[PDB]
């Protein structure tokens, strides 16, 4: 749902109807659960640690069911970060995490999760979904491919790139993910092949060119336990329904597109399954909150020279206040002078990291120069002494 | 500087935290120095050229240009490297791997908003390696991830700096003893700024490099002298900052106009390329005519007859020029922009009154309902003055409007002494004449 005063209905709806089925305890749910406070964040992987014991993977969290709370969330996530930068060569990631990404964080696993899910996710360019994606798909073990475009633009690269991920998820059997984004397509056609991925996953005689029987040969032996056919026998075309049943189970689909536009609404019209199956998140732009948040995240590590109490909470919130203005001024230029602008959380971290360095250059460098100033104040007292 | 400064200096009003008043953002970030040795490399003179250049030295991330004329272009082939193309199958598998292993700076000059994706991760290892890279049509439609990579910068030339760039090229072609007599004084007095950064040198050394026992060396009597000397050939250049400012200004002010006609021209000649694509051009064609006008017709004797004799000369040579490529129905128009375009300026004609000429009953009777449109047209200075009897005579303005080419013989008397003026009357007797007929 677009704008946050749909959700606070649909909630006013959630509690009204809570209270009407739940005649017996009223009190108590709008004591604890029906108050607007946060209540039973769900979630697999910070709820167990793994405690490191003899190898650092000691033992697979307990994965069902967590509780409400934000600081260990964030404590984990960051633990987490720096696992993820030495697990990557040039990382590259500086992932700032306030609320708002924690809760988008964990709206990805859950979809990515669940056996036979998927997720459309729409949002401007800098909302970080492709960001947040790499380390949502790192936690859930899944392998991540994407797709480059060549000098050439055609189509057997997808064929091929499909066919090594069903067998990931099919013969060998290991969890997946992919990653189509705008970049990821060049024509239609691409949208209509990944549509029957998501309705079929059957390609017609891509896995057929007289190799399914040696591939479905080569998954027999699991098949002897899996189904358990008392340990006897099997069937022929049985073993191509549990190959489909296999690669359906564990293959997700991540895609992420621009609200904007012209092509992204007659798309979605032109392919049923595309909006029908996956699930649909917005994300709005950071409010105030967040902005001061990251504001003081960057000022308290550069907080060094600029010392003053009551002045830097009105400095952050400030900081805020332009970025939204920013904004504004954006949509001004556009409007009259009909000359495209953007703007990305990017610039807004490079614009800190301008502010942390010209600051120090500049307070060293003048106040080298103030230092000499009272040079001059040295000179005049030893001159009147 | 405008728009945000207001925005910035009010949000800090409101939120009450102390703010300095005044920007001088240029004086304060860069030694005026490097500007200068910039000024050798081809640095456009003028402000907005100079916060340019800061916003290139800072590198934030790597650039790209809108350039519609070439300033950065030339400005990079000149500011340290004294090049390969994007389109070639070299430079996609050589050139690449040069640059990236010994740092040759790759520059790039072909943007069209069409990336060759290899481009791109390569954007995103030599430590010893740069890139910049430039557009050339205007108005670009950049990704927002585009915006996102790389910080944009627009040399979108203004009129201002336009016309001190004219202003150079005409003083050099009419007689180059002007430019002897310009670069010697500029020169003379640009080591004379530096004369006064040496008098703060010696003030700095007077100061700190004896770093004690400054009055027991009785030598710095003298050097207190010295100071008073140093100030005595600034005196001289004070003079020569009012030798300069009449002089070389009258030498500019004979000239100065022109150059306003000619940015003028150009500005005009700019949008004509909105009005229909094929009618572009560069400035360096206009620079061609430019020259070659001067050097076609200037110089008889009587310099302030021959600037006179730009004025009427420059005008036609460009003129025929466009219309060689113009077609039949926007031949009268281009003719009337340039028109316009030169009188926004010196007349100050308002453009709300030009609006008032392109685009636009109760009272009188005997006129037509088709008529009666026109009169509400012009009754919404004097114009809703004189709708009253003064224009219900209708005495003798009845034959008027029935007489064909209405303008000419029977002229209106409403206003005749607004007519004779001239200074504006044609321009008033038009918004009569297009309001009416
Ligand atoms: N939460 C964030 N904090 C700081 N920078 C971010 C954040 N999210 C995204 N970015 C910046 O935006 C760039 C692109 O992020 P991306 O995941 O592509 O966003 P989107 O998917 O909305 O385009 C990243 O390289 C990163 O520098």
């Amino acid at each position: 749902l677009v704008n946050n005063k749909d959700k606070d209905t649909v909630m006013g709806y959630i509690q009204e109807v809570s209270l009407e089925s739940f005649s017996q305890i009223e009190n108590e749910i709008l004591e604890k659960y029906s108050s607007e406070k946060t209540f039973l964040f769900c979630d697999f992987l910070r709820p167990d640690v793994i405690n490191e014991d003899g190898i650092i993977e000691e033992e697979a969290p307990k994965i069902y069911e967590a509780i409400d709370s934000l600081t260990e969330l964030r404590k984990r996530c960051n633990f987490l970060l720096s696992f993820y930068n030495d697990r990557n060569p040039s990382k590259k990631m500086p992932l700032v995490l306030f609320d708002d990404a924690l809760k988008h964080l964990l709206r990805i696993s859950r979809i990515i999760r669940q056996p036979r899910s998927s997720g459309l996710l729409v949002g401007v360019g800098g909302s970080g979904k492709q960001s947040l994606t790499r380390l949502a798909g790192f936690i859930g073990k899944n392998l991540i491919q994407q797709i480059i475009v060549t000098k050439t633009y055609s189509d057997k690269d997808l064929k091929e790139d499909i066919k090594k991920g069903f067998d990931d998820a099919g013969h060998l059997g290991k969890q997946v993910t992919f990653l189509m984004t705008d970049s990821e397509v060049k024509k239609e056609e691409f949208l209509e092949y990944i549509n029957m991925v998501l309705s079929t996953g059957e390609i017609p005689n891509l896995l057929a060119k007289d190799e399914r029987e040696v591939w479905l040969g080569d998954i027999s032996q699991a098949y002897c336990k899996e189904k358990n056919l008392g340990n006897i026998d099997p069937p022929q075309s049985e073993l191509w329904t549990y190959f489909v049943d296999r690669v359906r189970d564990n293959f997700h689909i991540m895609l992420c597109f621009s609200p904007v536009g012209q092509k992204f609404r007659e798309r979605a019209r032109k392919f049923p399954a595309l909006f029908n199956e996956c699930t649909i998140d917005w994300f709005l732009p950071w409010p105030e909150e967040a902005l001061v948040s990251v504001a003081e995240t960057f000022i308290k590590n550069f907080d060094k020279l600029d010392t003053k109490e009551e002045t830097k909470q009105e400095l952050m919130k400030h900081m805020g206040n332009v970025h939204l203005m920013v904004n504004e001024i954006c949509d001004e230029y556009y409007q009259k002078m009909r000359r495209q602008v953007y703007v990305t959380p990017k610039s807004f971290l490079s614009y800190l990291n301008s502010y942390k360095t010209l600051y120090i250059e500049k307070y060293d460098e003048l106040d080298q120069q103030e230092e000499s100033f009272k040079i001059g104040l040295n000179k005049i007292q030893e001159a009147t002494i | 500087n405008k728009l945000a400064q207001q925005r910035f200096v009010v949000d800090m009003k409101k939120r009450g935290v102390p703010v300095t008043p005044g920007l001088e953002l240029t004086s304060f970030l860069i030694d005026d120095a490097t500007i200068g040795e910039w000024n050798l490399q081809g640095l456009p003179k003028d402000d907005l050229s100079i916060q340019n250049g800061i916003m290139v030295t800072n590198s934030a991330r790597y650039p790209l240009f809108i350039d519609p004329q070439g300033q950065g272009q030339n400005w990079i082939r000149n500011k340290l490297s004294a090049i390969t193309t994007l389109s070639h199958p070299k430079f996609k598998d050589m050139f690449l791997k040069y640059c990236m292993e010994s740092g040759l700076t790759l520059i790039v000059e072909n943007i069209e908003n069409e990336v060759d994706p290899m481009m791109d991760p390569v954007l995103e290892l030599s430590k010893e390696f740069k890139l910049f890279m430039t557009c050339r049509l205007a108005n670009p439609s950049f990704s927002p991830e585009l915006s996102a990579k790389t910080t944009i910068i627009d040399f979108t030339v203004t009129q201002s700096g336009l016309e001190q760039q004219l202003l150079g090229k005409v003083i050099s072609k009419e007689q180059k003893a002007l430019e002897d007599s310009l670069n010697q004084l500029l020169a003379d007095v640009n080591q004379n700024q530096k004369d006064l950064q040496r008098l703060d040198k010696n003030l700095l050394e007077r100061l700190i490099n004896s770093q004690g026992n400054l009055l027991d060396d009785t030598e710095l009597m003298d050097v207190l002298n010295n100071t008073k000397t140093q100030a005595k050939e600034v005196a001289a250049k004070l003079i020569d900052a009012e030798i300069k400012t009449k002089e070389i200004n009258e030498k500019r002010e004979q000239y100065r106009p022109v150059a306003i006609r000619g940015s003028a021209i150009y500005f005009t000649m700019i949008e004509v390329s909105l009005v229909n694509w094929m009618y572009n051009s560069s400035l360096e064609q206009f620079l061609k005519l430019f020259i070659e006008s001067i050097d076609l017709s200037e110089k008889a004797q009587l310099p302030s007859n021959r600037v006179k004799n730009i004025i009427s000369f420059l005008t036609f040579h460009v003129y025929r020029y466009v219309n060689r490529g113009l077609f039949e129905k926007d031949k009268i128009t281009f003719i009337l922009m340039m028109a316009f375009k030169i009188l926004t300026t010196a007349g100050t004609i308002s453009s709300g009154d030009v609006s008032l000429f392109l685009k636009s009953q109760k009272q009188i009777s005997y006129l037509e309902d088709n008529q009666w449109l026109n009169i509400l047209a012009l009754s919404k200075p004097f114009f809703k003055e004189l709708p009253d009897l003064i224009s219900r005579s209708e005495n003798q303005w009845r034959n008027w409007i029935d007489k064909n080419d209405p303008e000419n013989f029977p002229i209106p008397d409403f206003a005749e002494s607004i007519n004779q003026e001239k200074e504006i009357g044609s321009f008033i007797s038009l918004c009569l004449v297009r309001s009416l007929r």
